[PDB]
RNA sequence: ACGGGGAAUCAGGGUUCGAUUCCGGAGAGGGAGCCUGAGAAACGGCUACCACAUCCAAGGAAGGCAGCAGGCGCGCAAAUU
RNA sequence: UAAAGUUGCUGCAGUUAAAAAGCUCGUAGUUGGAUCUUGGGAGCGGCCGUCCCCUGCUCGGCGCCGGCCCGAAGCGUUUACUUUGAAAAAAUUAGAGUGUUCAAAGCAGGCCGCCUGGAUACCGCAGCUAGGAAUAAUGGAAUAGGACCGCGGUUCUAUUUUGUUGGUUUUCGGAACUGAGGCCAUGAUUAAGAGGGACGGCCGGGGGCAUUCGUAUUGCGCCGCUAGAGGUGAAAUUCUUGGACCGGCGCAAGACGGACCAGAGCGAAAGCAUUUGCCAAGAAUGUUUUCAUUAAUCAAGAACGAAAGUCGGAGGUUCGAAGACGAUCAGAUACCGUCGUAGUUCCGACCAUAAACGAUGCCGACUGGCGAUGCGGCGGCGUUAUUCCCAUGACCCGCCGGGCAGCUUCCGGGAAACCAAAGUCUUUGGGUUCCGGGGGGAGUAUGGUUGCAAAGCUGAAACUUAAAGGAAUUGACGGAAGGGCACCACC
RNA sequence: GAAGACGGUCGAACUUGACUAUCUAGAGGAAGUAAAAGUCGUAACAAGGUUUCCGUAGGUGAACCUGCGGAAGGAUCAUUA
RNA sequence: AGUCGGCAAGCCGGAUCCGUAACUUCGGGAUAAGGAUUGGCUCUAAGGGCUCAGCCGACUUAGAACUGGUGCGGACCAGGGGAAUCCGACUGUUUAAUUAAAACAAAGCAUCGCGAAGGCCCGCGGCGGGUGUUGACGCGAUGUGAUUUCUGCCCAGU
């Protein structure tokens, strides 16, 4: 069954630390818990190690990544802002 | 009607069912709130008791002072203002005298000059006030 | 007009009177029905059949020359694809666009469109249901839809 | 979409008589429409008639007279006893004297008079005058 | 809101009423229990409790008109002990 | 109760008077294209009216020479509908009879012992019975487990029989199964100016992401020359020899996408405009492609939904709620002016409202022209581009489809304004959602629900009131416009 | 074969509590309507003297003002290569 | 009714089965509140292993009868409850030996300094030292004190 109404993983903190700073913090405790698809091996295996640190437990490749989120947004812009600079200084 | 179904009866019988309520009539005819607000309670007369006299102005330029009553009927213990009907029948009227009342005539509704009175009286003490008036009968004292 | 636009052209084709075979037409019913079968092995779907054989080798109807239709031709021989083509299709394009979806989630008409779509085939499938085409529990799943191209 | 389709074919009539057109084509023929077209042929509201059947549903080319007041469809083809029959036919046509009620029945499809002396009803189908 | 046969009002459709002499049901102040009998959960039959009320010598005894009349009450509102 | 067609099934209304949800999706509900048997014959009346026939497979007497005729019993897709019959308490209603002196009643009465009455109709809906087969549903055989025709075997069994007394096997009748057949005209309506899908070349400020460019604005740096510059009805607040404004050259930042731009296009609506690339989508057109009714509209439910607003980040040029100030004014906490916060921008979540307007639900049909316009297709002189012509572009003349519109009119409608739809409406019924019922009170109170909040959705009553309102007309009026006039007007 | 008793059963009624419906008191608060001709303005109707109106914000004695985006129910169906 | 004051004492208490309001940050409140049951004895039913039947094995729950001077969580163990106000969100910490609090801390919020020859700071001194094995999502300095909802006017004085 459906235990709580609208209070998902927070749900262990209680009463405690105030609605919204409850509710904010529930999107990214979701993410920094979650499996990912290891875009090497392909297995949903990538689970953060510590913070900034995710390994994948089936290839066993460590990936240095963002705090809560795998991947940050401001990273993979910049990943493809480079990869338009690299080809455009060598031509 | 919209629909004209061989088989949409309930379609057409529960919107007029729903719609009928729009019908300013038919919705204080059948809610309570329009006969618990009637002080006689659906009857056509009652009686009370008159507790004070007192003369009401009229609005628009028809410029005069009703002669009407305090009344408090006694099947319920609400106060109504009845309005004496006829000229000079207010000296008949005296102070705690059992009247019988009846509405005006537009059935819940202030009749013309007298502001915000539905009530009008027709006898005072088992007798009829016409009586009175005509001089049939008299106030027996 | 169209189910799922304001658009209410008239646009179609139109199969003559006459429901005689053509008198340039040169293929015997049978012949006909292994032109079908070849095609349908090399992978074809049976409306792309009939275009390729009105174009090349001018064939009117299939329905004249023979007296069955394309897919009706495939089934009695087992060449059919087990589900329709146009439920095929229409969760083919279902598949794409909701591909297209997951990196663009901004695209709120792409949303639209995925609504639209899938509208269809829940459509086609509880139609396909009642002629007992599919399996009474078959269901479009988005998930395992990929599986099938 | 199109749902009755003897409305539309009797509507349009109506339509093109009104203009007054000679002969009007109706798009769709059905089997109730050409038993309709001869109940009013045999009255002499209508002329000659004619149906183009190619290998779909055909069309009709009815010409045309100036006799032709309104003829309606009533919707949904209602069931009609022989005790309710006078009433239809007392807010359906115009007098007493002439005005048809194109009504269904087992024996086959004719005016009201017609069920009067075969002595049964049906659904209606629509009306003439 | 006891139901129905019906009643009022209508061109055709309807709308509103039906406590009321016919049929059916329910009930005898409120609930409950039961004796007798072919038939009753009977009340112009019993046994309780609750409410109300009568007579008493103060120990007790006795009661059920939504039967016909009649009275009180209630009311705008309804007859002869 | 009628009047009230002001509850509208018959029979209302929803452009502006009360009113169509912002928009699309969507389940119940409602409604659904066409298509399967007509004709012929005997008789009668003056080509016409009426009758019957196109029914198949146990028992008996007009009987007659296994067959025929006839009578009765049984079976023959199913409902809806319709016709018939039955069964259907009276009283009441309708209604027959009858001089209660008439009538309302009543069921009695009528003749010189007799003669008669106390009828009949309706009593739905459901259930029962018989007929009809249009209309509307529903089914049959296309992996043939199809229908018929005879079979061959297997198992059990009424048994009739074995003269009777037993067992046994069978012909025998029945029940079931299993193999080989034979035969069928052997079994699939059409392909909607319904729909879906495919395919073809296009098309479009559709959507998304990335990229690019453009002046301008603000700011800064430097250079020049200078005393005002700004702003206004007029000014001031403000900037200014600490060099403002102006001119030049640079730089940075964030916005915005001018002119081209249209009664043009696209999108469900909201909405959408520098370049180029990528991604997925789509209408219309073309179609001798495929599927074969898959459809229409839709309570519940769902997606999207300008601006403002909200919550987080990033950024903050311009503009600018609030605020401050300068004017104006009787006062202005307003209009005007100078600054200027939130906001305006982006990203990610909320919000679900707008005069979200065409104040006009959607689908379908029909009913005048006319000139254009956008997209696609088809046809046609000629002109012009490649040039080297055919084919393609650009014009030119037409036709077809649908698309935004326009003009015109006695189609027709409308209270009119006006409308080719707001028409085909007392000659009233194509299908289907929503929704209105004098004005206020009031979209308020309350309850519920959604939201972080703002609020949204749902949504009364007491009380009050004789009008409120729509379109149009004539006046008066206007710090409205255009002409003209007067020393009771000015110059 | 009476009284009486154990147990069972039906179970009135009382006590208590909860839920529910209807009516009703209430300091104070905040509305609506009516009465009259009060005070302060002048928002609206003529370009009503800042065009009006809508949604949404903020503000101000009060009508209202302003910002952003709409609408014409506008004082423009029109403005020229 | 005592008293400044229900201080002290008392009541409540386990478990099983029922039942559970306002309010709410939707998690709670909550053992809310309020009820009933509970012993002894004799049984029945259900819940497993090993080779249909046979052979082993454990505990536990539910139900029934009988029974006692209505007594049964018999000792022990073991929450009184409710509705409202004020303050502080909470947990945490604190005046060892008179003050455990409403004080302090706190997450949250908001300012301020600083791009390293630097900020802050130490040190009698030095090419000294700490932050710093650090680099603005960091270090240093302050105020306020979760959330929700807001945070107005004043730059004359200092």
């Amino acid at each position: 069954a459906k235990r709580t109404k609208k209070v998902g993983i927070v749900g262990k903190y209680g009463t405690r630390y105030g609605a919204s700073l409850r509710k904010m913090v529930k999107k990214i405790e979701i993410s920094q818990h979650a499996k990912y698809t290891c875009s090497f091996c392909g297995k949903t295996k990538m689970k953060r190690r510590a913070v900034g640190i995710w390994h994948c437990g089936s290839c066993m490749k460590t990936v240095a990544g963002g705090a809560w989120t795998y991947n940050t947004t401001s990273a993979v812009t910049v990943k493809s802002a480079i990869r338009r600079l690299k080809e455009l200084k060598d031509q | 009607g919209k629909c004209r179904g061989l088989r949409t009866a309930r379609k057409l019988r529960s919107h007029r069912r729903d719609q009928k309520w729009h019908d300013k009539q038919y919705k204080k005819a059948h809610l309570g709130t329009a006969l618990k607000a009637n002080p006689f309670g659906g009857a056509s007369h009652a009686k009370g008791i008159v507790l004070e006299k007192v003369g009401v102005e009229a609005k628009q330029p028809n410029s005069a002072i009703r002669k009407c009553v305090r009344v408090q009927l006694i099947k319920n213990g609400k106060k109504i203002t009845a309005f004496v009907p006829n000229d000079g029948c207010l000296n008949f009227i005296e102070e705690n005298d059992e009247v019988l009342v009846a509405g005006f005539g537009r059935k819940g509704h202030a009749v013309g000059d007298i502001p915000g009175v539905r009530f009008k009286v027709v006898k005072v003490a088992n007798v009829s006030l016409l009586a009175l008036y005509k001089g049939k009968k008299e106030r027996p004292r | 007009g169209r189910m799922h636009a304001p658009g209410k052209g008239l646009s179609q084709s139109a199969l003559p009177y006459r429901r005689s075979v053509p008198t340039w037409l040169k293929l015997t019913s049978d012949d006909v029905k292994e032109q079908i079968y070849k095609l349908a092995k090399k992978g074809l779907t049976p409306s792309q059949i009939g275009v390729i054989l009105r174009d090349s080798h001018g064939v009117a109807q299939v329905r004249f020359v023979t007296g069955n239709k394309i897919l009706r031709i495939l089934k009695s021989k087992g060449l059919a694809p087990d589900l329709p083509e146009d439920l095929y299709h229409l969760i083919k394009k279902a598949v794409a666009v909701r591909k297209h979806l997951e990196r663009n989630r901004k695209d709120k008409d792409a949303k639209f469109r995925l609504i639209l779509i899938e509208s269809r085939i829940h459509r086609l499938a509880r139609y396909y249901k009642t002629k007992r085409v599919l399996p009474p529990n078959w269901k479009y799943e988005s998930s395992t839809a990929s599986a099938l191209v | 979409v199109r749902m009755n389709v003897l409305a539309d074919a009797l509507k349009s009539i109506n339509n093109a008589e009104k203009r007054g057109k000679r002969q009007v084509l109706i798009r769709p023929c059905s089997k109730v429409i050409v038993r309709f077209l001869t109940v009013m042929m045999k009255h002499g509201y209508i002329g000659e008639f004619e149906i183009i059947d190619d290998h779909r549903a055909g069309k009709i080319v009815v010409n045309l007279t100036g006799r032709l007041n309104k003829c309606g469809v009533i919707s949904p083809r209602f069931d009609v006893q022989l005790k309710d029959l006078e009433k239809w036919q007392n807010n359906l046509l115009p007098s007493r004297q002439f005005g048809f009620i194109v009504l269904t029945t087992s024996a086959g499809i004719m005016d009201h008079e017609e069920a009067r002396r075969k002595h049964t009803g049906g659904k209606i189908l629509g009306f003439f005058f």
